[PDB]
């Protein structure tokens, strides 16, 4: 249908214009206007752990996203399976909170 | 009109409508920046143009004609890319928002998944800004803000899984058509609350702004940015608020479904209410401690989103 | 550690001495240039001992907490040299003298009456509270007992 | 239509490039980065195969693959942190005490 | 579809080469993200809409974020290794490159001899994948949770800090 | 209106010139409209960086009732005494700002050293930093800063700075405005009687 072809072109133009608009504003800032002639330390792994926890939970959420779009088709069996999955996720979350791995302040 | 064909005009009118949506969104975000500043002043009991409306235009001219500057010891590519990501992340996510019947840039099957894809890439703006700045203190602030975001980006999608479950689809139009009778604000209330909390956190708006307040060794990932590059982050935030607001309308408030006013008017009406709801929130909300925001995202919102989805599934399968 | 506290460490001469000129000398761009460089090279040319501090378990980070327009609370703008072990303070040395206006030297260039304006500028938030101790002391020198009103 | 062979060759090129990266780089970070290219290339091949056969199994295998990549990168970067915290050096050639 | 497959397929190979040969760690990760976005386009061109999104949501929006976090945390880059640029020295990469080239040649030969009716591109939806995940592949999803749990437990055990404080000093053997 | 050309601080090119735009050779109605638009945006978007020194900063915060980075600031308000140890700091902060930039000296001290002509004070910030507006007072009333900002807006609306750094004349033409003292001499001298210093 011409509708899907039209929407394909519209999406492409929107993306090209959006990124083009940002570049235009940036290149304008660079050109428009005058200009004057003119190791020992590290961050705590608490930053990594938050990111690592995010990665693990985000990958776990992928399965729940696929289930969400197909809950009725999967039926109650699927519900029981997802329930076990969510329980394991919550159990690990409880472990992280109880071991204090989820408290920014010491 | 010789080359013009009934099909060509369809593939031309559609492109025009998409450009219109893009322009209106960027305009709305910029205007809100001004509209807010003024309203906040009214709340605090305190002009360039019509009610100060031209202040927005004045700022743009100043930022455009301001000397552009990249720190001598800063990765130019990463330093320049950060503002770009901040501006062209949630803006691209608006392609899935159906503003009215016959007005949607992209009716994608992935639907809401596209917003999550763009929201996921937005974190790099904060990280790249901090690393490129070359300011040790900026890096710490960027890392604090990035960790805060991931603590809210974790349940962002899960907050919308109850809506997807009821609709049985990620397509936004299907989600709107599924709110014909009852808007998802009522059945998926916990989802609405959690999504709102995550959405403002993703847009780095109050109270998830200033994540470097407690640390004296942290400054901010915008300290070295100046001129348009500094403005791109500011505008990006407001464009993101508009995108989130328009998603809430589409996901929890029936989208353009309203009793009498034209469909588009409803969409705007509701989106404006959400855009101003965030404004009421900014004034009437004390900023919690970095520790509190980190804990609230992992210990309260994440569990709740996981429970809402399971309960929604039980009710759906029971009614079937 | 007997080092200058109010004047730059490179300052030549002792200001409150009688033979020392009180009024300001001609501005020298060169000195500002050099002063600016020394400031830019401070981190490279930092020695803890110069500030009275000693390196200990090592890896300890010496840092300069600037408390000016970054954290301004009408307290003024100064800096504290912080020796840290992570976020804990092992030792700190407040660097002062950045707001020295030679008020005590001015007392020797102003009459007992023409100095009153300067008293109020020792603690700006106090106003008349700063001139009370001065007028009362001058009145003791004059032998004056002020009326009840 | 895309030739199945073209898709499989794309994956093979990205796999061999990732392996070359893992062997020529002494930095543990670039070695971990090279492994991500290799596992992504293997996941791409499953998607190409599943698409040729019109089966969801290709995407199901991709999900299992990205799950391992997430878990492997998590543990991998944790060991990199420990090595940096204790030896302040990411040259894998230095991690070669046990031999013979 | 054809343009998307070849253009994205090429953007990926070029970016991947820049990643393995780069000196700056963050730039290498940037080219790696670019290659992941290119592979996502290849997935979408083949009809794998679910895999497509996950390629940007989990690989370029989570796994890569973690990598950048580590590079920014340990201030990586400018190390003697990345200054010596040994990998660029021909005597260091010629041998590895030849082994990889021969492996590619042998693999490509096997691929060129396979039946190829062509990939149509009919979109396989996330709903279909979810029915499979919570249907025939149920044990996989349940055991995948245990795999990610193992990653969480191990990464916490070896990744946790013994010294408190957001900013820490690099000491030999992390002496406290 | 005559202009002072700062082509490409105590010593620098300061040639008195005529309106560069009015000059016929470089006279373009479009170019003039562009200059006015830029001047309008800059005068109506002066983001400030208040360097807090001594007691004047306290009066400034009363007026306030922030571009924490000099990079995002268009105006540096020097409010306080220019102490010897502080002078290098002031110069560095001003040198960390981008064009166009303006400086308002608030207070007798920042203006000329004020009552502090002592060994530890620079007699005026205009000894090392170019100043655009001087605010007399000690401390100047909060409302006085507002008048200074309005005076700067007027001066900014008359400037002829390069519209682009790649084409045209890269010279900053600042208008030689009429002194406020002469402008309001008439009303001031006309004053006859004032309230007796006896009532509140
Ligand atoms: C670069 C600029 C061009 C990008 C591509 C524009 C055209 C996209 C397009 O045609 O979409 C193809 C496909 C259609 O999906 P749908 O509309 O749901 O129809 C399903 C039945 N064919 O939809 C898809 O599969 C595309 C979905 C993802 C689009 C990603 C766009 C870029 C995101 C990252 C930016 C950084
Ligand atoms: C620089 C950027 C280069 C990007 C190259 C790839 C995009 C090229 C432009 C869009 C191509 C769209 C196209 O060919 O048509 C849509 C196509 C098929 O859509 P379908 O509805 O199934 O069938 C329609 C009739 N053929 O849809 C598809 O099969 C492809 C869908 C995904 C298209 C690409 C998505 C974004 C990729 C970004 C890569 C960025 C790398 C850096
Ligand atoms: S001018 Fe007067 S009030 Fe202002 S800082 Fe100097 S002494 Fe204080």
């Amino acid at each position: 249908s011409t509708e899907v072809i039209a929407h394909h072109w519209a999406f492409a133009i929107f993306l090209i214009v959006a990124i083009g608009l940002c570049c235009l504003m940036l290149v304008g800032g660079w050109f428009l206007g005058g200009r004057a002639r003119a190791a020992r330390l590290r961050l705590s792994a608490k930053f990594y752990l938050v990111a690592m926890f995010f990665v693990i939970f985000d990958v776990e959420a992928l399965y729940l996203f696929a289930w969400s779009t197909s809950i009725r088709e999967s039926g109650w069996v699927g519900f029981v399976e997802a329930a076990i999955f969510i329980f394991v996720l919550l159990a690990g979350l409880v472990y992280l909170v109880r071991i204090g791995a989820l408290d920014w302040t010491p | 009109m010789s080359w013009i064909s009934p099909e060509l005009i369809e593939i031309l009118l559609t492109i025009l409508k998409a450009v219109v949506i893009l322009l209106v969104v960027v305009t709305c975000g910029a205007f809100m920046s001004f509209g807010e500043r003024r309203l906040l002043g009214l709340f605090q009991n305190r002009r360039v143009g019509w009610g100060g409306s031209l202040q927005l235009v004045a700022d743009m001219i100043k930022m455009f004609f301001k000397e552009d500057w990249i720190p001598k010891f800063s990765d130019r590519v990463i330093f320049t890319l950060a503002p770009m990501i901040a501006f062209t992340s949630l803006l691209l996510a608006f392609a899935i928002v159906p503003v009215s019947p016959g007005w949607v840039v992209a009716d994608l099957n992935i639907g809401i998944l596209f917003f999550l894809m763009m929201a996921g890439l937005a974190v790099y703006a904060v990280l790249f800004a901090g690393w490129s700045s070359n300011n040790k203190y900026s890096l710490l602030g960027a890392m604090r803000a990035s960790a805060q975001t991931l603590s809210y980006e974790v349940f962002l999608g899960l907050s919308l899984m109850g809506v997807v479950a009821q609709a049985g689809s990620f397509n936004m139009t299907d989600i709107v058509n599924s709110q014909a009778h009852v808007w998802n604000v009522i059945p998926q209330f916990f989802g609405f609350i959690t999504f709102a909390i995550a959405g403002v956190a993703v847009c780095h708006r109050h109270p998830f702004d200033q994540p470097e307040a407690e640390q004296e060794l942290a400054d901010g990932y915008h300290i070295e940015y100046s001129g348009m590059k500094f403005g791109l982050f500011f505008v990006g935030e407001y464009i993101g608020i508009v995108t989130i607001s328009a998603l809430m309308v589409t996901l929890f408030f029936g989208g353009w479904q309203g009793p009498l006013l034209p469909p588009f008017i409803w969409f705007a009406l509701k989106t404006a209410f959400f855009m101003m709801m965030f404004i009421l929130i900014r004034a009437s909300l004390p900023r919690p401690r970095y520790d509190q925001v980190m804990s609230f995202g992992w210990k309260i919102c994440l569990p709740l989103t996981l429970i809402n989805l399971l309960v929604t599934a039980a009710v759906i399968l029971w009614q079937a | 550690n007997l080092r200058r506290i109010m004047m730059p460490q490179t300052w030549k001469g002792h200001p409150l001495r009688k033979d020392y000129p009180a009024r300001a000398t001609e501005f020298s761009p060169f000195e500002l240039t050099k002063a600016k460089q020394d400031l830019e090279m401070e981190a490279l040319t930092f020695k803890p001992e110069e500030w009275g501090m000693k390196r200990g378990t090592e890896n300890e980070d010496f840092m300069f907490l600037n408390l000016g327009p970054n954290h301004p609370s009408a307290h003024g703008a100064f800096r504290i040299v912080l020796q840290l072990d992570g976020e804990e303070i092992v030792d700190c040395v407040p660097d002062i003298g950045y707001h020295h206006r030679g008020a005590e030297k001015m007392g020797e260039r102003q009459s007992w009456h023409s100095y009153i304006p300067y008293t109020d500028r020792i603690e700006y938030l106090g106003g008349c509270v700063n001139e009370m101790p001065y007028v009362l002391a001058v009145e003791k020198l004059a032998g004056i007992t002020v009326p009840d009103r | 239509m895309i030739p199945l062979q073209h898709g499989l060759i794309l994956a093979a090129i990205l796999f061999v490039l990732g392996l070359t990266g893992l062997v020529i780089r002494r930095n543990l970070l670039f070695m971990l980065i090279g492994l991500e290219i290799m596992i992504n290339a293997s996941a791409l091949a499953f998607v190409v195969a599943g698409s040729y056969w019109g089966q969801t199994d290709g995407q199901v295998m991709y999900i299992l693959a990205i799950s391992l990549a997430a878990a492997e990168a998590s543990i991998g970067l944790a060991l990199l942190l420990q090595l940096h915290r204790r030896r302040q050096n990411l040259n894998i050639d230095s991690v070669s005490e046990m031999r013979g | 579809m054809e343009f998307a497959f070849y253009i994205c397929g090429l953007i990926a190979i070029l970016a991947t080469l820049r990643v393995i040969t780069h000196t700056n760690p963050v730039h290498a990760l940037l080219y790696l993200i670019i290659s992941l976005l290119a592979i996502s386009g290849v997935f979408f061109s083949l009809g794998a809409y679910f895999a497509g999104a996950l390629e940007i949501i989990v690989y370029a929006g989570a796994i890569m974020v973690l990598f950048v976090f580590v590079v920014m945390m340990l201030n990586l880059g400018g190390s003697e290794i990345e200054q010596e640029r040994q990998w660029l020295k021909p005597q260091v990469w010629i041998g590895p490159a030849i082994l990889s080239a021969i492996m590619l040649v042998v693999i490509v030969y096997a691929i060129l001899g396979v039946n190829d009716q062509g990939i149509d591109g009919t979109p396989i939806s996330a709903k279909a994948v979810g029915i499979t995940l919570f249907g025939p592949y149920v044990l996989a999803v349940e055991l995948a949770s245990m795999l990610l749990l193992a990653g969480l437990v191990v990464a916490f055990h070896v990744g946790r800090e013994e010294r408190a404080g957001e900013v820490l000093s690099n000491r030999k053997d992390d002496s406290a | 209106m005559d202009y002072t050309l700062t082509r490409i601080y105590p010593l620098q090119k300061q040639e008195i010139v005529t309106d560069p735009l009015e000059q016929e050779v470089n006279k373009n109605v479009f170019m003039g409209k562009l200059n006015d638009m830029v001047n309008w945006g800059r005068k109506n978007s002066i983001w400030p960086y208040n360097f807090g020194l001594s007691c004047c900063y306290v009066e400034m915060v009363t007026s306030f009732t922030l571009r924490a980075s000099p990079r995002q600031a268009d105006l540096m308000v020097v409010a306080g005494t220019c102490f010897t140890k502080m002078a290098p700091v002031i110069q560095r902060l001003y040198d960390q700002m981008l064009e166009p930039k303006w400086v308002i000296s608030m207070g007798a001290c920042a203006n000329s050293g004020g009552m502090y002509d002592i060994y530890s004070v620079v007699q005026g910030v205009d000894k090392f930093i170019p100043v655009d507006v001087y605010i007399p007072g000690c401390p100047p009333r909060p409302e006085a800063y507002m008048q200074a900002l309005m005076l700067l807006q007027e001066s900014i609306g008359k400037e002829r700075r390069p519209l682009s750094w790649v084409v045209g004349d890269q010279g900053v033409y600042r208008a030689n405005m009429q002194s406020e003292r002469e402008r309001k001499r008439g009303e001031r001298i006309a004053v006859t009687n004032l309230r007796t210093p006896d009532e509140i």
